[PDB]
Order: structure tokens, then C-alpha cells, then sequence
């Protein structure tokens, strides 16, 4: 048995290697972004943003980040995906982005995921899973991102019962608002210090 | 073959998060500690890319940015298997990867070391491993650069890879080295790795029969992934 | 002090003139063994090259040729003395160097190797070592290069100069290497010396503490030529 | 004690690298040629050509030449020089010089040497020390030119004589000849085979 | 996979065309380098046997010239695999071989040797390699024989090899030995290999469980040919 | 990676083992030999020999000799030709021969082959690619036959103009002769001293 | 010579500022990384003192203090020479010691140690380092004395010293102990240091061949503070 | 080359061990201290005082202060200035200090220090080098003193451009104050916890 | 600098008075022991030889007593430096040396060897050491001879010597050998010596590279004398 590649930082160039396009690098004539809407997708959309802060509260504007989540009916875009179910057709379920070089305002533009099934019968409420990586961060950063207004679905979802401090269970709850007519779930992540956002080992 | 979870990440083949010898790390390093879960779908899935999209050129970083000419600095190959944690080759897994030039100055503003720009060299590549899990890519050999942990602090020469494959994870991201740098030995992010045996598998050795007579050289690299295991009894996934 | 002659040149410390290795060499070989003399003033002495004659970027490759910037490579200085057998160390002795680009390409119509050009890089340099013997210059790091002895051979990154210093005697030429680089245990022509430790005497040593940081690293190479013994009794050389 | 650096041969580009002017490489605003006559330099000049034969009878066009030698009085223009005699002032003693990329013949412009003293009150005839550098050749090859027109000093040389084999000794003279009005000394160096030319180890 | 050239033969891991112990060497060796040239299809090419031409006794020696009975000396089964460089098989490549009887004597009136001539004895042989590279032979152990090197030097027992593969960059003729044998340390031909793992890259085993019970014994041998790599950017060869 | 199995000499024996027939040793019913030349074979028939000589000039009667070429449209019969054109099928492009035990000629029956193409879309003149084998010969000796009627193309040839003593060219040039009615290729093969045949490292 | 910035101090041969072995550094000790900066003339620039300020008794213990008699304890003699890491000598740089008497006391009411106050001995004393950077002074050998880590914790022997040189950038406070003390296997604050290397260059060593007869004996101790590296091209340092 | 000599905490007496004259120990005749303005020195004279405060925000009575300036202007008493200016005979730039034994306040009776050059052609804020040690401490903390009355050059100031994390540029800015007639700077040093003051690795 | 008394003569580093296995020690060493004092002037001080006194052949043992030829025997020179024990060049000082002839004979009417004396011979010499310590003569190296401690014992080659310094402390007399001298190791006299560090400290070294050329061999010989402390607190001495 072989033992797993060991991780590295990504660097302080991570979120322009990654993002070639977004850094004036033309090199790829299809380039992957933060879209994971397409015009035929299903679901409703949502805008999913937030920022990155340090251990002394200030945004990280040179983070990378990806999220992985399933199509409006809890079914994931991927041959690994033992449901039985047909997958929406136009989602990717993946997506990648990083903050700007001034706000440090990051996000993506998805579908509000469908509760996909847990272990042993049960049933998650609907989460995106997240990944920070930037320099600095040895290991990239797991993390899922649940919504507010699935209260009802997340007092009873396996992954956030199984974090014993039930008051670190809200750092991982973003907040929905509504920009004129669009769905935008707040979402912060704080890597070091008070309310420190959970991260898993998955 | 019903498929279970993927075995546990080995917490002490990896760099913790905190590592006070690389100074970023003191204030991006959670103080909590990770919280393991059992794994869902969520976890043993991941995106598929199609062929289709990738250019002819992506994983030639010598010509997919090459303007009026070529690219200053060394001409090499880099080639190498993709493998689980078990020995099963990784099939149609995206390999991205992003490097500096042969000065080891990176293609952005940001950068400002005085090492040279080269405007024939862009320093990105992708491609998706084979059916035996097999990549392989053409770049320009990348030069070592300082950076400031310490005033003097000098990166070995090294390219950047981030790997997507058949589960979440599976996710990471990396840097190789090229087997004689003598910069490996002193590099404080290199060293944030426990064991001297970990350490080594990051480097890429010199794979001299491989070399294409008077054109370029070259390294192999492979790299292992998490794996599965196999439920015969209960399949508790679901 | 009457000096006398210089010590004899010890042939096994140097690679024959016959080195079927490297295939030039068999027909560029005399078959006759060299006719060894006793020294005359002819071989104890030598030219003087007055410091007026350079240029203030004589011994600095990274700007005695950049036209619109600067060289593509890698920033590195070389230092080191330059020494008698004895220890004592040769003063003002003319040090010329020359080599490839940053691709492994020398500045010439006759090398074709696709590496590429650098318009800002020349590849020569020279300097006068001072009453210590210290040498120093600063060049782009020069990258392997292919060369048809067997079809897939290859010369590890080096840097050929050349002395000339008090004694015709002491006329000497040679190349030298850098530490780590793995072509130097392959190459036929570093081969053609004798000894291992007299292969790493042309080894320069990364010089870590004397890196200038954000700018450029270091190594450290010292040179020893032949040199003259003392005459306390008869002295015939005259 | 210390050993020698070993030598190694100056490769393909030895003539590029040490006359970049002559290889188009303007790098040097004083460069060093093969005219070792300056308008004030005593002594009758003297043009001294030939060329360089491998083992096959083909003449290299990739060696570098250099010559060493004394003033017209057979002192030579170095500190080194104890004979108490003044040097001429305008004499480097020394020139350097490569072979035409096409034809193969190597030059120099220079003065016919005075005679220098020999080891133990002897007198040596005067020579042209010369030292071949090329592709191919492990280590410079020291060798003399002499001067036919000079047999009487010749016969009593004292490195001439040192060679037991008085046929090799010949492999040491020049040739005297005069186009025109210049006086030329024709000396080809055989490196192997027939008539192999002496090389020295001193 | 669109295949280049074949690697570099590497000359270091075979005998010099100049071995002095070996006499008749002296005179039979080119006193110039080998010219080494890049490849062309007339050098990765090469020709195609059929099975068909082929005897059902080709590869039985102890049958394939047996008269009146059976031929004197020791029952010997030979198998092996033939794989390149790189491991891979090599498919339906001709091996040819050709040995001396039990007492060290040729069929051929040129041997004057004193040892006995066998009338149910050939010495020649051939086959063709499967799919996974495998051969198989029967015949007599061949017996050490005396020759004039030096008066009284001795060839230890060993099976004459030809092989023709998948291009003629591969042809190769060599000798392989027998396990155990004390003439090996003694052979002028075998020293005139440089490495001593070369030297026992030319050693058949003895392969005690595939020894048939009552009848033969069995040694193994597996023979390397040199291997191609593998284009996946300029293809030059055409 | 694994290194090759170590070349060793054929022996006083190679020319006896590797052609049964000829030495009365009938062990074979099918046996190869030097007739390429197949009665439906195309091109013009050519009849290629010569001898070999040692050191000192004698012939050896002991040599193997194996010779591979195209057919008469530059294919070889080989699957790893790429030029996607059909190959004679009347044509093994192999061969394999001895030399006489007293004359010491030894010959081919064979067709002179067509050009083949050469590195990035050069063109090779016609060429038979010979190796030698025999006692005293530790590794097999490479090397071509080009015709001395095709100076138009040896003249472009890249093989032969990467051997830069253009003097040794020749050796690898046959001679055209016609005896009658058939077309001769006088090849003499010299291992060592003077007018040594161009050996090559394929 | 035109010299420039100091060589960076090398954080893994001195102490980290948290060591929890050492309790009063788990509060004294920044959590975040020190931010290294490039040298300005504010850090190669350091204070001159000149040697009319110092009385002829600064550099003896012995004496500098004793006002009845001779202060009780072991006469010893302590010497050596202060460096940079190049091996240049400091030159005039002050060195200042401080230490507690023969019972392992202190002078000062803080000091509540059972140990024995010396009437005769003040514990303080200091010195210019000469041309060869060569300095020394007599003193009382101290004793070893208890704290405060855990309750039975017990400082080696040893003896205080400052250093201020000719760059800020040197300035240095640490402890030297005396060979064979045992105290110093067992200690917290000394194995603060990293290697075992750096821990055993603050160990005095006794030098036999210098005790004075009849009087005191000797201990050699070597200082290495950081050296500036030459400038031969851009001096950038203003 | 050689290993830096390791550095060792000072100890809870390197206040009174570098200050004797302090602790009642009268051995030198000439003594140390904190007050680096002489009768003729030159410049604005300034008080500068604050405390040292542990992780627990006590401070430090046993705290040993050193601090290195240059001249009125700019120009440092050491040989090691490169400025060609004349620097204030009058003025040895350097002083050192404990704190109260009881209040725990340490301070320095010096002169505001002028522009120093910086790298590159730039120009330094006025700034004053200081340095802790202490008991607990193993390695001189190094850090500067800016002054807040200096707003505009503090702005442009290499060093504090050089700290990343603006919000702790301040923590090296002084406080002016005039207490009757007296400017006094006030630059109190948290060692750990909120606010920590910034530290240089010179 | 004010020079104090001569470090303590090491007693271990001397054989002893007593060694019965050097029979002429026996009635020759004094039964009592040393008594040790402390230096006064009278040891401190010692005479000086002027350079004007010695003839120009005084350090030519080859040439000082040749009257119709050359003395028969191997032309050796033999240099090397006289230091004291810190290091420090002994200038001035007075080294005189005798030996035998190449037969083993010295010239006196006592010696009844049988070996032959040699007309052209004296065997005495004698030089001042130059400001660095630097001693060199030139003699015949002697032959080894017998003599009567057991009737077959023998004495190693050998040249004796003399050393009148600074100081009376450092007067000295020896004997040193050649390498490689196969009665080294037998010799009852060299044998008195107890430690074999110190034997070795008497064999002068092979110096092949100052040999010079068709005329003499060269041996390396440095010699050590006691060293004297310097005083930096009180001097005594006076
Ligand atoms: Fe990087
Ligand atoms: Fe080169
Ligand atoms: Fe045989
Ligand atoms: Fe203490």
C-alpha cells in the first residue's frame, strides 16, 4: 500500500494558476469559472458570497475557492452517485472562484442544492461542500455551507448533529437575503479566532 | 464491486496547519481542530470534465502561450502515473498545473521580482489522466525564486498541481520538485511536511531514458490519491 | 625568495588525451606519450593584462549584453580564489569565462539546438583576480544542452573559463558544474577525469549565506592551479 | 597541499567564447587578437600560419590558438623574467587567435623572438611556445616553434636535444618563406598520426 | 500510442569493440568511434517471420537431428521471457540458438577438438516468442571447450543467442551461461562485459520446480532487448 | 527500467549455427538464406557482395553477415512502417549469408531499394542497412551500402552528411559493375586501418 | 570593499520564542511571526565606545569589587575570540557579563537565595574586544543556583554576556557554561535551543595550558556573531 | 563558515546585571544609562516612555530597553554611516533603560531623530530602533518607534509599507504629548495577546 | 603584549629518565624526581646567534666538507617550520643537526662500524630559523647502524638535532626519522616515548611535490616548542 501524495500550500499564485482567465492569461479557450447556472438548468437560482478572514479579521484576497454540490433533487452530477436517479443534464455541480483583488468579496452563481441522502437511511438537509486554498493554508480547507432558512432540515442533518458544540453548528449556516429580486445566501469564512468556522477532515 | 468510503487521510503524512517555520501559516491555520466525519455521497462524489473542452495545446506550456517565439529555458518533458492509495490507476482525472518562468518569476503584476518576464511563456497547463491514470505535459523547467518568510528565503525550483478526480475527498493540491535541487533541503514550506520519506515523494526524478535526443529532458513524478474500499457486508453509505 | 620551477603537472589528476568515452577524442589525441622538460624562463613566465583594458560589466553576463532587458534565468553570482598548489594566491590572473543561455544555447549560427535565443544574453565574461586570488562575476544559470556523442547525450549545466596567470606553466582551462545537478554523474566528458574527487574539485558549491535575497543566489567555486617552488640552493633554471 | 584543478577540454565553442568579437559578440570594447605588433615594437615582423590535423588528415576548424613568446631580445615581457635586461616596452608577448571557419589556416602577427637563456648558463634557439585548445582535447597540448633558418642555434637547443628521437625534432621547425616582401613561417601541427608533431608536458 | 525511436544503447552496459584479453579483438575492432545517429524508419523497422516455416522439432534439441537414438548428455529445458527496456513483452521476435554437443565439440570438420562427436546431435535450434514474450527450448548442456586465447584457455558451458525483433535497432547475438559453472569467473569473452551485473545478466538459473520429474531439469533465463518510447508531441521520425 | 542483456561475440562458430544448411547440419526444412529476390518480387534485380577485412587486410571467412532493406518503393516489410502504403508482398527485405571459406566473398540476391523517408520530412537516399557479426566482434557492427549511381541523392542524404569527415562518406558507397547482364554492388568492408568502413550506433 | 547588509540570521540555530518548557516564556512571547525586513542603514549602524570611559578594573571580578578581601570562590580566567560568521574578528566591540557569586547568589535584595552573600563580590564587569577581536577577564567561578520552572529546577553554572558590535543587526545576549558541569543536560532554558550543535557552543572549554600556576585556572570561549556579506554590483542598501 | 553564537534569555537580573549603577552596585566609575542628550547635542529634545505588557496585559518590571537612533539629522554616530554627512559630535544614538520597579514605566531623555535614508534611493519616517529583554524572553525582541505627528512620512515609510496587515502599522506609532513644556512620546509594548506589537527579524 | 612564564613542560608527552629497555639509562637518570619551580628570567631568557657567524655553506651538508668530490649517498633537502605550542613562528632560533654518513658511520675515531666512511663528509650542520619559523638544509640521507644496547640492535636513520630559542625553558634536543624506515618500529630509544602520537611527531614526511627534478628527494619536518602565556592581570614574573 502506497501512501497518500502529501499536500502543499497553493501558494500565493493559486487563485491566478487556477484562473488563468481572470488573470489576463489566455491560454485556454474553454476556462472553468464560478457559473454553475446554464440557461437549461433546474432549480432556483441563488448567489452564494462571502469573505475570508485571517486570525486578525482581515479578508484573505488571495484565496482560492471551489464548492461541489448536487442538481435541484439531491442528485449529484457524478458516476459515483448511487441513487438510481437521473441527474440534471446541465449542471456541472462544480464550481471555482476567488475573491477580488480589492473587496475580497467572493462568489458564485448555482442552484439551491436538493437534500441529498446521509448514512444509514437518514437524510441531509441541503449543503454545498466548500474548499479553501490559499497561501498559508497547508492542506486545502473543507467545509459545507447550509442555509438559514432550512431550519426545520438542519436540526436534524447527521454531519452538523455530529459536532458536539452545538454552538459552533452556526458558523456553517449562511444567512439568506434578497438584492431586488434575487436570492443571495451570506456566507463568511473565519479561519482563525472567535466563531471560527468548522472544518472537516472528510 | 459495491464501493464504501474512502479510507481515512493519514493526518501524519501531511503538514499540519500550523507551522510557525512558514510565517503565513501562524495567521491562516485554524486553532480548532479538524472534525472527521463519516463520509456521504457528498464526500465519495465528485465533477466529470469532457475531453472535448481541452485545446490541443494545454498541456504544452511550451507552445500554448508562445508568441513570437519560444519560450527562454530549459526544454522538458514530465510524465508520471496517477494511482489510489491501493494501486488502481485514476482514470479521466483533471491535472491542473501553474509554474513560474525559467527566471522563476510568475505571468502577474504582483509578481515584481526582477528575475526576467519571458512573453512567450504563460505557465499553466491541464490534462486528464489516461485509462491507466498515466498524464504527461511539456514546460519549461522553472526557476528557483526568494520570497519573504526571512529576508532571504528562497523557493526551490517547483510546479504547482491540483488534482480533481473521482471524489471530493480526493481533492488536492500540491508542488513538485526536480531531484538535485539543493534548495530542497532548506525549504521552510517543503519542511512543514513531518517525515523525510513524504518529503521525497514530492520529488520528480530524472528519467534519463526517456529524454528525446537533442529537443528535451525528462522527469517522472507519480502521485497517489486517496482510495476506497470495497463493502462485501453492509453498505451503511446509504 | 628565488623562485625555481613549478611542481610537476601530476597526469593522474587530470583525463588522458585518449578517452574513448568521449568519441572526439580518438581522433584528436596524440598516440605519442607528451615529452616531459625541465623548465626554462620560456615556461615560468606569462603575459600581464593591464585592469584598464575592462569594461566595468566585463564580469557581469546578466548586463554586458542586455539590449532592451534583461536576460531570461536564473540570477546567479559566482565567487571563489584562486589559489597556487601551495595555498599562496594567485594574484591578478586573467579569468575568462563563456557558456549557454538560460536554454542551454550558446550565441552562435553553429549551434541549431531548438532551445531558444535570448537577444539579451552574450554568454561571456572576464575578470583579473585581486591580491587575494578572488574571483567574482554574475551571470544567468546555464541550462543542459544535448550534444551528438551517442545520439541521447547530454552536458550538465556548466560554465567553461579559462586562466591564464603568472606561469605559461600554469595555463589552464576547464569546466565547472553545479552542485545537485544529476547530468554530472552521467557525462562522458566529466567522466574523462580520473578520480571522484578530482570530478567534484569542478563542482561550485551553493553558497547559501552569501545569497542576496529578493535578487540572486550564490556559489562558491575556488580554483587551484600549479605552483612554483622555492630555490635555496643551486638555482639552474638560469 | 592542494591538487590541480583538472583540466577539460574547452568544447565546440572554445574559439567563440574567448574571441567573441571575431563570433560577432560585441561585448568587450578591448578585445584580444592575434597581432602582437604594435607600430613602436622592435624586431623584424614575421607572419606565422599553419594549421591543425586530427588523426585523419582533416585540418579542425573549431581550435583556438595561443602563442607565448619573447621580445627581439629574448626577454620576455613578464615580471617573471629574471635576466635584469629591459623588455620591449611596446610587446605583450602574448596573442591568441582561431582557425577560418573554411579554409582551416590560423595566423599571427607577430615579431621572430631573440634567443632566451637555457637552464645552466646554456642558450636556447629561439621558439615560439604554442598551446592547442579544441573540441575533443582533454587538455591544452603545449608544444614549440622553431625557425629553419636558424639550424645552428637549433642543433645545440637544449629541449630539441632532450627529444631522443632526432626524426620528431623536425616536427618543431617552421618553414621560412616570403610573399612578396613579408617573411612567413608555415608550421602545420599534426596532432596523430605520421609525422605526429611533439608535444610537450612542461 | 504512436511510438519514436528506440532508447539510447548504452554503451557502458557492453562490451568495448577493443578487448585486448580477447585476442582475436585486436585485430577485428574499428579503431574509430561508432557514428551514432538519430533513427529512421529503416532502423525501428524490421523483418517478419511466420510460423508456418517452422518445424514442430525446430525448437528440440535433443530430438530435432536425433538418428539411431538419443544424443549423449544432460536432459535441459530452457525458458525464459524476452521483454524490452521498459519491461514490455516482446511478440513473435525470432531466437535462434546454436551450442556444442555434451563434450564441447561443433558439428563442423573445422572443430578438431578431441572431445567426441555425438551422431544424434545438431546444436542448432529456433523459436518464436508468444504474446508475453516467452520462449521455450530443449536440448543437451553443452560442455565446456578449449580454444586458443591463451594456451589453455577454457569457454565455460554456454547457448549461442540470436534475436530478431520488432526493429533491427534491436538485433543482439550474445551467450548466455549456466548457473554454478566456475569457468564464468575465469572467461576472457564474459570480462570483456564492464560491469560484474552485466555479467550475470548472462547466468540461466536453475529452476528447480519446473525440473520434470524423471526426465529434464530446467534453468531460466530472460533476455532484455532495448525498447521504444513513447511520442506524444513532435513526431521527427517521419 | 531494465538494462539490455549484455552483447558477447558470435563466436568462431555464428556463421555455422545461424545458417544449419550450409554446413550440412539439416535440421531445418525451411532455412534462410541471401536470396531476398522472390520469382513475383518487384524492382530491378541487383546482385549485392564483397568481402571483409581485418587489421591487416585479410579477408575473414568467418563473418555472418544480415542485411535489411525496403522494396522497390521505399517500404519496408514491417509493421512499424508508418508510411500507409502498401508494401510488396512478395518481399522479406531480410537476409542473411556467409563468406565463401576460401574466396572470402560473401553476396545477396536482392533488389536495390527505393528511397525511404528521413527525420522531419527529409528524404534518405537508397540505403541497405548491413550488420556484421564474427569472432573477435563483441557487439554487432552497423552500417549502410549506398550506390554509387545515386550521387544525386547521397549528395542530400542526412545520414551521410552527419558524418562530418566527408572523406570517410565514401566507404559507405558501392561500386556498380556489370557482369554480362547483371547488375553488380561491389561493397568491401574494412574493420580497421586505413579506409575504415563508417561504423554506425542505431 | 563596500559592504552590505548583514547575512539573515538563521532561526533554527537559536531558541523559538515560545518554549513551554520554559514556563515564563508562554507569556512573554509574540504570537505572531516576526516580520523580517531588508537592512537599512538603521540596522548596519551600531553605537562606538570608547575605552578612555573604562577603569582599569572592568574586566576583573576579582578585584573590581572587593573591598575588605578577596572575594570567596574558584579564580578563574575566561577568554577567547568574537567572530562574524565569516570568521573576521569583531573588533572594539563591548562585551558585558554579569553573573551571581561562588554560592549561586546574586547581588541584589530580589535575590532571596539561602546561597551565601560575597561581601567582595560585585558580579559585573565588561570589556572592548581588541584588533583581533581576542578579549578577557578574571572573575569567580559561579555556582549553579535554584528556580523557579518546576520547584526543583537548577540553573548550570553559568555566566551572562551582551554583545554590541558594529551593526545593530549583532546584537546579542546569551549564556556560556563550563564543560563537565552535569547541570547542563538537565536544563530547560538551555535546551531551548534547537540542536545539540548550538547548545555545546556556549560550553567554556577548559584550556589546561593556560592556567596561571599557583592562581587561577582557564576556560576558552569562542563568540560568532552575524557578518555582512561584500557588495560588488547594485548597493541598493541606500 | 560559522554558526551564530545561540541566544539565551537575559534573565531575571539582566537588569541590574547591564544597569549596576542602579541596583546600588558601584563598580564602573562611567555607567550606562538612558539619556542620550548631552549639552550641546543637537535637535528637539523628547521624553520617550511607556510599559511592557505580558499575554495577560501586566507590565513587566524586569524588562531590560535598549534603543539605537541616529542624529537631529539622520545621521548615525557609526562608522558603519554611509551618508558622507557629519553626524552631531555631541551625540552617541544609543541608551538603555529598565523599568520602575513599581509603577513599571521605562523611558529615554533623547532627541527626535531626522530622516534616515532607505533602500533603493527611498526615505525613512523618523524612527527609533528598540529592542527587549527579559526574563522569558529568549531572543532581543526588535521593533521602531514612529511618531503620529509624522503622519505624512509614516505614510510613505518603506519598513511599515513592508507590514502587510495595516491594522498593526500603528502598534509602532508613538503618542506625542506635551506635559507643561515637555514632548513626550508614549509607546507602550504589548508582547502578546490583542494589539501585539509588531516585531522585526533585522 | 607582556609575555608571562613557559606552559608547563608535559611530562607524558617526554619519555622518562628510567627506561630499562635503553640500557645507558640505566646509571643515567637521576633516582630522584624533578623538582618543578616557577620561572624566573634566567628561564625565560636565552642567548641570540647572529646571522654574520654562519657561513654560507653551514646548512649544506653535502658541499661543507667536500674536498675531492661529492660525499656518496642519496641527495635529500629537509625543510620546516618551528612554532611553538599556541602556533607561533619560532624566529631566530638556533637549529643544529649531525648525523652519520650513508654507511651508518660518524666521523670520529669512536665509531669502529665496519661501514665506510666517507671522505667528502662531514655531517654537521647548522641554521637560523627565518621570521616565519622556516628552517631548510640539504644532506645525505644517513644509513642505519648498529649498535650495543642488545648485540643486534639497530638504530633507525636518523638525523639528530638541536634547538636553542627564546627561551632557556624551550632548549631542546632530538631526533627525528624517515618515513617509512622499517626500524622505526623496533628502536628501543624511540621506543622511550610512551604515547604513539608522539613517536610519530619525530618522523619527518615524504614531501614528493618539493622534490626537485633529477637532483634531490625533499622530507617535511616541522618542529614545536613550549610557548609562553601572555599576562593581562598581574606579572610575577618580576
Ligand atoms: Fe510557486
Ligand atoms: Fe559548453
Ligand atoms: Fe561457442
Ligand atoms: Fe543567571
Amino acid at each position: 500500500e502506497l501512501k497518500e501524495t502529501p499536500s502543499q500550500t497553493g501558494g500565493p499564485y493559486v487563485h491566478i494558476g487556477l484562473l488563468p482567465k481572470q488573470a489576463n492569461i489566455e491560454v485556454f479557450e474553454h476556462n472553468l469559472d464560478n457559473n454553475l447556472v446554464q440557461d437549461n438548468t433546474q432549480g432556483q437560482r441563488i448567489r452564494l458570497e462571502g469573505q475570508v478572514f485571517d486570525g486578525l479579521g482581515l479578508p484573505l484576497r488571495d484565496v482560492l475557492i471551489e464548492i461541489w454540490q448536487a442538481d435541484t433533487n439531491g442528485v449529484y452530477p457524478s458516476q459515483a452517485d448511487t441513487q438510481g436517479k437521473q441527474v440534471d443534464p446541465n449542471f456541472l455541480g462544480w464550481g471555482r472562484t476567488g475573491a477580488d483583488f480589492g473587496t475580497g468579496f467572493w462568489s458564485f452563481n448555482t442552484i439551491k442544492p436538493g437534500a441529498v441522502p446521509g448514512r444509514k437511511g437518514s437524510t441531509q438537509a441541503p449543503h454545498i461542500s466548500l474548499i479553501i486554498f490559499a497561501r498559508g493554508i497547508n492542506i486545502g480547507l473543507h467545509t459545507r455551507v447550509y442555509f438559514d432558512d432550512e431550519a426545520e432540515a438542519n436540526a436534524k442533518d447527521p454531519v452538523l448533529n455530529s459536532i458536539e458544540w452545538a454552538t459552533r453548528r452556526q458558523t456553517l449556516v449562511a444567512k439568506r437575503e434578497e438584492r431586488d429580486g434575487e436570492v443571495v445566501y451570506r456566507f463568511d469564512i473565519r479561519i482563525q479566532g472567535e466563531n471560527e468556522t468548522v472544518f472537516f477532515d472528510i | 464491486i459495491i464501493w464504501g468510503a474512502y479510507a481515512q487521510r493519514n493526518t501524519e503524512d501531511h503538514p499540519p496547519a500550523y507551522a510557525p517555520g512558514y510565517k503565513t501559516s501562524v495567521l491562516r491555520s485554524p486553532k480548532n481542530a479538524l472534525i472527521s466525519i463519516a463520509e456521504t455521497l457528498s464526500e465519495v462524489t465528485a465533477p466529470h470534465f469532457s475531453a472535448d473542452k481541452f485545446g490541443p495545446k494545454d498541456n504544452d506550456l511550451i507552445l500554448n502561450y508562445a508568441k513570437d517565439g519560444l519560450p527562454i529555458g530549459e526544454r522538458v518533458i514530465v510524465h508520471g502515473y496517477v494511482r489510489d492509495q491501493f494501486g488502481r490507476p485514476v482514470k479521466n482525472a483533471l491535472v491542473e498545473v501553474w509554474q513560474a518562468n525559467a527566471s522563476g518569476r510568475y505571468r502577474h503584476p504582483n509578481d515584481q521580482y526582477i528575475g526576467a518576464m519571458d512573453p512567450n511563456f504563460g505557465g499553466c497547463g491541464r490534462m486528464l489522466t489516461d485509462d491507466n491514470g498515466y498524464y504527461v505535459f511539456r514546460t519549461i523547467k522553472p526557476g528557483p525564486y526568494p520570497w519573504r518568510n526571512r529576508i532571504n528565503e528562497w523557493r526551490p525550483a517547483h510546479i504547482h498541481f491540483s488534482l480533481i478526480a473521482d471524489g471530493w475527498a480526493q481533492r488536492l493540491i500540491s508542488q513538485f520538485y526536480f531531484e538535485g535541487d539543493t534548495l530542497i533541503d532548506s525549504c521552510p514550506i517543503l519542511k512543514t511536511i513531518p517525515s523525510e520519506q513524504q518529503r521525497r515523494a514530492l520529488i520528480a526524478l530524472e528519467d534519463k531514458s526517456n529524454f528525446i535526443e537533442a529537443d528535451s529532458r525528462c522527469y517522472r513524478f507519480d502521485i497517489t490519491l486517496r482510495g476506497r474500499r470495497a463493502t462485501y457486508f453492509e453498505n451503511d453509505l446509504t
